[PDB]
RNA sequence: CGAGUGGCUUGCUACCUCGAUGUCGGUUCCCUCCAUCCUGCCCGUGCAGAAGCGGGCAAGGGUGAGGUUGUUCGCCUAUUAAAGGAGGUCGUGAGCUGGGUUUAGACCGUCGUGAGACAGGUCGGCUGCUAUCUACUGGGUGUGUAGGUGUCUGACAAGAACGACCGUAUAGUACGAGAGGAACUACGGUUGGUGGCCACUGGUGUACCGGUUGUUCGAGAGAGCACGUGCCGGGUAGCCACGCCACACGGGGUAAGAGCUGAACGCAUCUAAGCUCGAAACCCACUUGGAAAAGAGACACCGCCGAGGUCCCGCGUACAAGACGCGGUCGAUAGACUCGGGGUGUGCGCGUCGAGGUAACGAGACGUUAAGCCCACGAGCACUAACAGACCAA
RNA sequence: GGUCUUAAGGUAGCGUAGUACCUUGCCGCAUCAGUAGCGGCUUGCAUGAAUGGAUUAACCAGAGCUUCACUGUCCCAACGUUGGGCCCGGUGAACUGUACAUUCCAGUGCGGAGUCUGGAGACACCCAGGGGGAAGCGAAGACCCUAUGGA
RNA sequence: GCGAAAGCCAAGGCCUGUCGGGAGCAACCAACGUUAGGGAAUUCGGCAAGUUAGUCCCGUACCUUCGGAAGAAGGGAUGCC
RNA sequence: CGUGGAAGUCUGUUAGAGUUGGUGUCCUACAAUACCCUCUCGUGAUCUAUGUGUAGGGGUGAAAGGCCCAUCGAGUCCGGCA
């Protein structure tokens, strides 16, 4: 993929319980695989911010709920490096949900996103109310 | 930059921000002054910041 | 089926023991391209600041922005060049011929030497120009030494020797540079070798962690879950199978780590200058402070702070010189905090 | 239908072990095979392109995470370039595990008059030993080469030190009615592996500073104990990874294959002689070791009554013993002191305030006080200690 | 089949059971994925009524499964603490020993060799290590068969 | 303090759960502390560890042999002067 | 509403009894059955000291072929016996 032009420290494994930054029903999601990743003996899995990962729907909506559909890291609270030198956090790990087109399914994304995030897939950018 | 919690100036290629809730940013020149903060403390009461004295 | 894994450290750095020489040894040098020159240096590490720069590649969507790199202080005074050494083209491969000393030598160099109180050094340049008309000289290197007192920082006075490589045009040419640099005095500087920019393989014997176990000499996995409990945590499953009736030299095993002599390839040279611009607050932890010649690095180099560590010219470089990077700031503050 | 190769399954045999070679599965760690799953290079196509199908060379590297099941096997999910198969006593219990098989307890079903049985199911049910030899990983002492110091050489030896993927430009281009949709090349990044390093971020930090509970030293002050810090908060150096840095290109010769010239055989023919090319594979390149390479090496200087080395002393860029490295007054090697740089967070005492209380008394607040206390780092500084002195050696 | 053996011919119930071979039975629940678990169905290889059947509040260091919470069990390991380990003084065993023994790769051999054969490698001694080999040490195999053995 | 509980301290007893000296004291082992982000992905199985916790107030489901379930669950409080 | 204070009742390392997991430590042991944490019972079919009884094809057994002095699908000693 392009250049995200800050190092990530991948703070989510296969598994692991995220909250869904938008408005398409879904509240939890739990995150499946991680796109173009290949690990490594006894390794488990590792997603970061930036990073298309599939995932399944935990909690929210009946219709919602037990789908296996894509979507894309925008927030963690693992540390990212940005070119500076300076370290990133945030508040919680989220993600928003993402189609084959990598076009947001919902229309409004909740909190803040990463400018890095916003800079690679362009039509979760214009959609972002805080970038940050 | 300065630090948004003790007042002193960010050593450039040093520090941490944190991006709160609502979309809010915070720039840390240390681990000392994140801790100080996650424990409820409000910089202007601590006499050895900046903001204080 | 058992899946498939990598095995546990490289076999290419062996046998993991204790270094003969501190002093690294380039067992390579660089092609005899340009003018004539010494192709090498060496310095003593003082230890780690970051600078920011601005952004040299072309190639690069931040190209002219503010970027922060880490960076190795190294003090790099000059260095005398005592002597010329002449190999010749021998069946055997490349075997010493004669050597051409000088008079002018440093006060301290008797420390480790036996200083040359009788030397003809005409006849020694005539036995290697008649070795040149016969087609059978090899190649010519400088034998060099370290001035440490020069350092403040480093409690030895004892001058480092190693042997360098001269290159260049004609054999002929490079011949009488490498004479000329030797009938000074010797004396010679960083700037006289290395541009700020250019690309350097630095060469240094590690930080030495005495004897360590499989774990972090090979890494190789701790004993797992139930495993770890039973009175086995940092040792390996087994020494190998039933046939062959031996343990193989490739299974990893404990013993000495560190202390060894590993050559760095393509570290960027930030910043090559004079005085205390690099310098922390209150002095490199371990080291001291820096007021003198010195040299900025890209990044880390191996061993310790107050060792010697060694440069040449990148015998083979990825990317092309982006000379003189504009370094806007340096870092001064304290590595204590 | 016919001919075989393998020795992974199964079966057969009863050669070896019954004065014992510890089971299955799993795990961990190492090596290997090729009948190749991916990656490199190719041939064919029912090859437009894209995506495939089939075949050849090829074992360098890779071949991963999970849900049921003790399972091997297998089924299933999402990722992936691909998630190949097999050997090493069905590698691996003087390494682990002990879920299954297969002791002694018990239940169920079936069979039995019964004890009790079952190639049925089920709950429970133990894991010994101080390494003599050998083997390897690392560390020393000697002898050989035949005075010492410093620098080298390179016979050999090891490496995967690199493997792979995504993206952009090429290009919405070639190709194609359209749908759809490449490549060479140049760039950016990710992943796995590898080596090293700690400025940055992160961890630790029973150094240190603070808060505070119980109890004891009458109170105060200041302290002990509460597991090897009472607990809580912060945390320097160092050590670290979750942090940071570095890890080609290109040559040479080939395989499959594509060809040139060319004869046997006037023609033709890539082959028989000859030649131009051509794989992630081979050799070189690069990194690491390597004078014990018995052809036991080379060079320069010093020295044979003296060069150099050991002991000793102060210390670590070193370290389990040994080894290694540095300094030793012509000195900053270590400590003291003082600065500098850091940690904590404002000391004791005193003054004012303080809900109230007649008063006594009073938790606490402010000031004095960026205070007090503390530092595994640096600088200055010969004050203290590196003194005195011994030995070997051509 | 629309009686026959041998007296009767399985009723209430329960049921793929700790009893179901087929079997991971079929459907559903739950999970990304569930040979598990629970519900339903159930022709039950070979359930079933004091050989007691069914059911069940309470109880349980009993067997299986799910969720919230928690976490170094794991990703993937790091640093620290205490006692050892290492060096020195003193004390001072045992296991084990046909002999020889610096081995390695192949081969051969009663078909699982440090010692045989061919090559390769190999200067001696010593310290620390984790245990690959000595089909290592420890026990006249518990399995199996055999004995005109025992209980 | 509910307490013959913990922790601390008397009276009384002891330094004889009877070998010491040395090395920031390495690998490795036994006991153990702390670990960012993730949070059972580990494993036959959460084995090991951890979480929770005292007291008071509010509040409390299915089922039930009416005893129980029940400290269900969940929520709040807690010092000193 | 109170009083009352029942219970093979509950919590409990009270004393005491027991022994689930760690398949930890030990495994030429401190120990021919030990150590540590964890865990169960703890007013009763409870635990315990001393005295006393039952004897080997016999006892005793809330039954595991458990126990009868480190000895049990028939104790130990000596004899039959070379
Ligand atoms: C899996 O079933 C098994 C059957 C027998 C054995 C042992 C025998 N195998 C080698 C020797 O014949 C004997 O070794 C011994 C007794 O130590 C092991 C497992
Ligand atoms: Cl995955
Ligand atoms: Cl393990
Ligand atoms: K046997
Ligand atoms: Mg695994
Ligand atoms: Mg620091
Ligand atoms: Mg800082
Ligand atoms: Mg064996
Ligand atoms: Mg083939
Ligand atoms: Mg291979
Ligand atoms: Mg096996
Ligand atoms: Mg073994
Ligand atoms: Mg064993
Ligand atoms: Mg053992
Ligand atoms: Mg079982
Ligand atoms: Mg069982
Ligand atoms: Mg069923
Ligand atoms: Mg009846
Ligand atoms: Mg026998
Ligand atoms: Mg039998
Ligand atoms: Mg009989
Ligand atoms: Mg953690
Ligand atoms: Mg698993
Ligand atoms: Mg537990
Ligand atoms: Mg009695
Ligand atoms: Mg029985
Ligand atoms: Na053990
Ligand atoms: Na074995
Ligand atoms: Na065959
Ligand atoms: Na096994
Ligand atoms: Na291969
Ligand atoms: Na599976
Ligand atoms: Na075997
Ligand atoms: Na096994
Ligand atoms: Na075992
Ligand atoms: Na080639
Ligand atoms: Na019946
Ligand atoms: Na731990
Ligand atoms: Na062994
Ligand atoms: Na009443
Ligand atoms: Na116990
Ligand atoms: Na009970
Ligand atoms: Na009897
Ligand atoms: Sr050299
Ligand atoms: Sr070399
Ligand atoms: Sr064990
Ligand atoms: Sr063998
Ligand atoms: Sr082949
Ligand atoms: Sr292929
Ligand atoms: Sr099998
Ligand atoms: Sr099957
Ligand atoms: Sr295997
Ligand atoms: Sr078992
Ligand atoms: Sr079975
Ligand atoms: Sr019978
Ligand atoms: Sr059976
Ligand atoms: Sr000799
Ligand atoms: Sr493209
Ligand atoms: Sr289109
Ligand atoms: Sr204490
Ligand atoms: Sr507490
Ligand atoms: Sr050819
Ligand atoms: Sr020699
Ligand atoms: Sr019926
Ligand atoms: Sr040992
Ligand atoms: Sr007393
Ligand atoms: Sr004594
Ligand atoms: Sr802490
Ligand atoms: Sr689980
Ligand atoms: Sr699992
Ligand atoms: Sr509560
Ligand atoms: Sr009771
Ligand atoms: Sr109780
Ligand atoms: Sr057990
Ligand atoms: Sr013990
Ligand atoms: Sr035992
Ligand atoms: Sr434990
Ligand atoms: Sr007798």
């Amino acid at each position: 993929m392009e250049a995200l032009g800050a190092d990530v420290t991948q703070g989510l494994e296969k598994g692991s319980l995220i909250t869904c930054a938008d408005n398409t029903g879904a509240r939890e999601l739990k995150v499946i695989s991680v796109h173009g990743y290949s690990g490594t003996k006894n390794r488990h899995p590792k997603a970061g911010l930036g990073d298309k990962i599939t995932v399944s729907v935990t909690k929210g909506t009946p219709e919602m709920r037990r789908q296996v559909l894509e979507a894309v890291v925008v927030r963690q609270r693992k540390p990212i490096r940005r070119p500076d030198g300076t370290r990133v956090k945030f508040e919680d790990n989220a993600a928003v949900i993402v189609d084959e087109n990598e076009d947001p399914r919902g229309t409004e994304l909740k909190g803040p996103i990463a400018r890095e995030v916003a800079q690679r897939f362009g039509s979760v950018a214009s959609a972002a109310t805080m970038i940050v | 930059r300065e630090c948004d919690y003790c007042g002193t100036d960010i050593e450039p290629g040093t520090g941490t921000m944190f991006v709160h809730k609502d979309g809010a940013t915070t720039h840390f020149c240390s681990s000392k002054c994140e801790n100080n903060a996650d424990l409820g403390r409000e910089a202007r009461n601590l006499e050895w910041t900046d903001t204080a004295r | 089926p058992q899946p498939s894994r990598p095995r546990k450290g490289s076999l290419g750095f062996g046998p993991r023991k204790r270094s003969t020489s501190e002093t690294p040894r380039f067992n390579s040098w660089p092609s005899d391209d340009g003018q004539p020159g010494v192709q090498g240096f060496a310095g003593y590490k003082a230890g780690m600041t970051h600078v920011v720069l601005v952004n040299d590649e072309p190639n690069s969507p931040r190209e002219g922005m503010e970027e922060t790199v880490p960076v190795t202080v190294i003090e790099t005074p000059p260095m005398r060049a005592v002597a010329l050494r002449a190999y010749e083209d021998t069946p055997y491969g490349q075997r010493p011929l004669t050597e051409v000393w000088t008079d002018e030598f440093h006060s301290e160099l008797d420390r480790t030497l036996d200083v040359p109180e009788d030397h003809d050094p005409d006849a020694a340049e005539e036995q290697i120009r008649d070795a040149h008309e016969a087609g059978d000289l090899g190649d010519l290197r400088l034998i060099t030494h370290t001035v440490p007192d020069a350092v403040p920082s480093v409690p030895k006075k004892k001058p480092d020797v190693m042997e360098t490589r001269v290159g260049g045009g004609s054999v002929s040419d490079r011949l009488d540079h490498a004479l000329d640099i030797v009938e000074d005095g010797g004396e010679h500087a960083m700037n006289d070798i290395f541009r700020a920019g250019e690309y350097a393989d630095v060469a240094g014997v590690t930080k030495g962690k005495g004897t360590q176990g499989p774990v972090k000499r090979w890494g190789v996995q701790k004993r797992k879950g139930k495993h770890a409990r039973q009175g086995w945590r940092r040792r390996i499953g087994n020494l190998g199978p039933w046939n062959p009736s031996r343990v193989r030299s490739t299974v990893p095993q404990q013993g000495q780590t560190g202390y060894h002599q590993r050559t760095e390839l393509n570290k960027r040279l930030i910043d090559i200058g004079e005085g205390d611009e690099p310098t922390v607050d209150g002095g490199f932890v371990n080291y001291g402070e820096v007021d003198g010649p010195y040299t900025l690095v890209k990044g880390s180099v191996p061993g310790p702070d107050k060792r010697l560590v060694r440069f040449r010219p990148a015998v083979r470089p990825n990317d092309q010189p982006r000379l003189d990077p504009e370094v806007r700031y340096v870092s001064n503050e304290s590595n204590q905090g």
